């Protein structure tokens, strides 16, 4: 009897798994290519006096 | 996105149980229409072996 | 940088644009589609300043800047700021030169024919792209969200387009699409937060109402219950900080201009709402496409990130929809970057190769072309 | 599956070709003899597909498709189409093949023998069968319901035959073929649902309303007592569900389409009904053969499951019939299946082995064959 | 205050809406079958402005309002808004109340039952007037036409009906009425001036295609060669003016949205086409009276103005029918206004006064009179 069940479900999850990894396999393969950058700020503390420029 | 993951396996399982409760439900429900028809031909049958019956006797 | 001539892929809009490369699940940066231009005189010298300035440059100058987009509602109208947005898309953060990459732009399925074609002809010609592709949004969105049937409600900066698909295929008849989006939703909020004391009239103002909007803005799921309390108390207001340290707190204009996809009157549109709008197109559907379409309302692009919208969603559709009838949405993280990331499977999948426009077939044919490969 | 190189049998109508193999009491799957193509534009890619459906593909996925019938009133018409089926039917579904089965086919004694020829020709040269029969379906129907004598009413999807057989033998002088069938009812149908506000037009709605017919359809022994009532109350009348949820409710229309076997003028027909046309292939005969086919009116094919059928046949004819004599009428479970069956049976039958056109005569002759070997 | 009770008369499209008394050649009055109202909050007092508006009023002071259509594919959906179309038309407009006049109104024959048992329930109940009858769309056709004879195809702008009528009878089991008509020509056509850059969707935009539609578009008998020369060259574009001073101009588009009605598809629609179900509706009529109604084709109704239809509706039907036959169409200036005239001309005819619906028995039977009386 259950046959055509049986094949319904597995054609409905074999479809939503298929576009799940349609997207997970490029999302795994670039999930580190993808940071950022640090933002430090130089709080004019490399400095041991007066500029040489003539804003100071 | 492990804990929701689950959620989502623990929802795919669900959904092939619930499924499976949707298909034993239509299936309970067709059972339940071949059981009233089942029953009806019993005592249909019976109605009618009682028509015929009588008519033999 | 990259190892392999992996297609480029933008997603450009009337608000941002998204651009990275084929196989990766984001985009490498993101800008406005913006230009800048200065609006004031220069008094000193020597301080460089540009005649134009772009994408995150525009933004980051943006004090003294009249900012303009080239897309309206979903059609680039102005190819010469889309080419400077391309150009720095493509060379100073993405770090790539289009001459050794293909390309991948995207567009609504009804959007003027213009779009794709001037698209394709810029790619090709100033940027002596290898070959191209314009993808439908709509498509993206579904390889994106896990789904090959269903509604895609897009909700961008643009339009809204309302575009059911079934098994992987176009229903066009019953696409709604829709003028209501999320540029009108800036502009309703600015003249509501002018009722509150607050002008918002020049670019920077404009850009800040976004961002407001963006952060603070919600539908939930009863309008008259929020708003009975939000416009009797303190209690449901949300403080936004101004740049110059300056505050504005919002009531119930939180929710009042987010209503607006639910009563497009309140922009003076004449429409339904998105959930009546999304209903129509399974309606005009057929009954055996109907029940997959209801059970996969699915949601991308944009303001589809506001709090509630899902759960508003599925309660006004299924009020509308038949008994029995199970409905549901579908609303990914992958929100307001899953155009751009169904862009970017498209393009990584081995099912596409044969659907590119070579710098070959381009020149034998002309820009037209677009309409004989795309779709 | 089989361990034996039994004969194989299709029953195949404008409607569905029930097949199995020979020496089972049922076919073992039904075809629907349709070919469903997609009547939209594709959209996404690596989402499978096919070019063409067959029987339960083409219903499963008929959101989208067209869904078309090769076989028009017993003829194919589309014999292209018919070997998908048949390929579908023997290679992955029944997992049976004439290539290693000797196939009997049903048709009635006055299908166009043009057809014959087609589907004989197909069986020996695509399916390479090393042997053909094509037996009469008023045979096949006597002997599964276990007479040799009686009139049979084999109810196809497009045409029903009405033949008399005494004795084994054929009185074909009575044959009272009567263009109308199952297919025909459905039209009927459809129009008078159509009044109440429910077109059937495209072919998902098309499956819809044949489905309503089978579920919800009946004729009653008296018609228009039936109407008196049904056209009067609401208790007459039954709720079918559509795919989306919603519901059609169905009031006389419930038996005025089976009725149209009693009266063919109801699809413009220029007929007196099926218990007329039986009459005659009765009263046709001799007189000493006319009392062994009015204790034998013989109801086969389809449509003969409609509730009050035995009834209604029976005392219509005895109405139409001279008194004294008993008029009588075999309506079996084994109901529009019996011709299949019948053809299980004959295939099998050690009298019948000798009957059979082997793949020798059949080259020597080419397909014309069938007309001096089978009937 | 009239020389003679004659009927009035009035055609109720889904379209327009058309009124005048029995006898006379022409409506005295058009209206869009709409009722309007206003979508925006009045600021200003004392400035008249109606809650809703009726005909040509709504579409006169359309700016500020949604108009709405009460009736669509050939029945009233919204009764009260016909209720206010009624009143307006005959009373408001032809200066005559219902209340001293008989009233003729129209529909399919194949039109759903509650349509015509409405119309005569509005006209006694609301109304109150001494007499109804509606008419069939089909002979009113025949009427104008001075015909007995033919298919009558009305093609307007809610469904086209297709029905075969033989010296004065209807041919029932022949007639294919088709959900495809004018209304979607201007959608379709408001769509693919999106894709020219110039987009339609609301009431304003929707009343500017169907203007643009009336005034620009065509067939074509022969739209391959048509569309060769037209989608390659800007000498077959025409300009139209839009009433703010724009100009938009249509090429290929010009022919190819009315070319739907041959090839349906371009909306989504499953359907053959019009010139297919003509055909069929000879067809599938007797052979004595098909050699009658090919040389008989009846044009009615509107969108039969668009030059190339008649010769493009005897092309392809010629290119289906069997070849000796002669295939003539009838293509008469009393188009699009022939149900009216013929209307005019049943209401006048002497053995029709025996045809009308009392108001006596009417509220003895009840509307449903109207399936005992009319048709």
């Amino acid at each position: 009897m259950q046959a055509l069940l049986g094949a319904r479900a597995k054609e409905s999850l074999d479809l939503r798994a298929h576009l799940k990894q349609v997207k997970k396999e490029d999302t795994e393969k670039e999930n580190r290519e993808v940071g950022d950058w640090r933002k430090n700020i130089d709080a004019l503390s490399g400095m041991e006096g007066r500029k040489k420029k003539f804003e100071s | 996105e492990e804990a929701e993951k689950a959620a989502d396996e623990s929802e795919r399982g669900m959904k092939v149980i619930e499924s499976r409760a949707q298909k034993d439900e239509e299936k309970m429900e067709i059972q339940e229409i071949q059981l009233k028809e089942a029953k009806h031909i019993a005592e249909d049958a019976d109605r009618k072996y009682e028509e015929v019956a009588r008519k033999l006797v | 940088d990259e190892d392999e001539t992996t297609a480029l892929v933008c997603d450009n809009g009337s608000g941002l644009v998204k651009a990275g490369f084929a196989g990766d699940d984001a985009p490498r940066a993101v800008f406005p589609s913006i230009v800048g231009r200065p609006r004031h005189q220069g008094v000193m010298v020597g301080m460089g300043q540009k005649d134009s300035y772009v994408g995150d440059e525009a933004q980051s100058k943006r004090g003294i800047l009249t900012l303009k987009y080239p897309i309206e509602h979903g059609i680039i109208t102005n190819w010469d700021d889309m080419e400077k947005i391309w150009h720095h898309t493509f060379y100073n953060e993405l770090r790539v030169a289009p001459e050794e990459h293909p390309t991948l732009l995207t567009e609504a399925p009804l959007n003027p024919k213009a779009n794709r074609e001037k698209m394709t002809q810029i790619m090709f010609e100033t940027f002596n792209v290898p070959a191209m592709y314009v993808a439908i949004q709509a498509v993206l969105s579904l390889y994106a969200s896990g789904r090959t049937t269903g509604i895609v409600l897009d909700s961008g900066d643009g339009v809204t387009h309302n575009v059911p698909i079934y098994e992987g295929y176009a229903l066009p008849h019953a696409i709604m699409r829709l003028d209501l989006a999320g540029r009108d939703l800036t502009d309703y909020l600015m003249k509501i937060l002018t009722e509150r004391g607050y002008s918002f009239v020049t670019t920077a103002e404009r850009e800040i109402v976004r961002d407001i909007k963006e952060k603070l803005c919600y539908v939930a799921l009863d309008f008259e219950n929020e708003m009975a309390t939000a416009a009797s108390s303190s209690s449901l207001e949300k403080s936004y900080e101004l740049p110059d340290g300056q505050v504005i707190t919002i009531g119930n204009e939180r929710f009042r201009c987010p209503e607006t996809l639910f009563q497009p009157s309140f922009i003076g549109m004449e429409s339904a709402g998105i959930h009546e709008t999304t209903y129509n197109s399974i309606m005009k559907c057929d009954i055996d496409i109907r029940k997959d379409l209801y059970a996969n309302n699915v949601m991308s692009g944009g303001t589809t990130m506001y709090p509630g919208i899902a759960d508003r969603m599925q309660k006004e559709i299924t009020a509308l929809a038949p008994s029995t009838m199970k409905i549901k949405i579908i609303a990914p993280p992958e929100r307001k970057y899953s155009v751009w990331i169904g862009g970017s499977i498209l393009a990584s999948l081995s099912t596409f190769q044969q659907m590119w426009i070579t710098k070959q077939e381009y020149d034998e044919a002309g820009p037209s072309i677009v309409h004989r490969k795309c779709f």
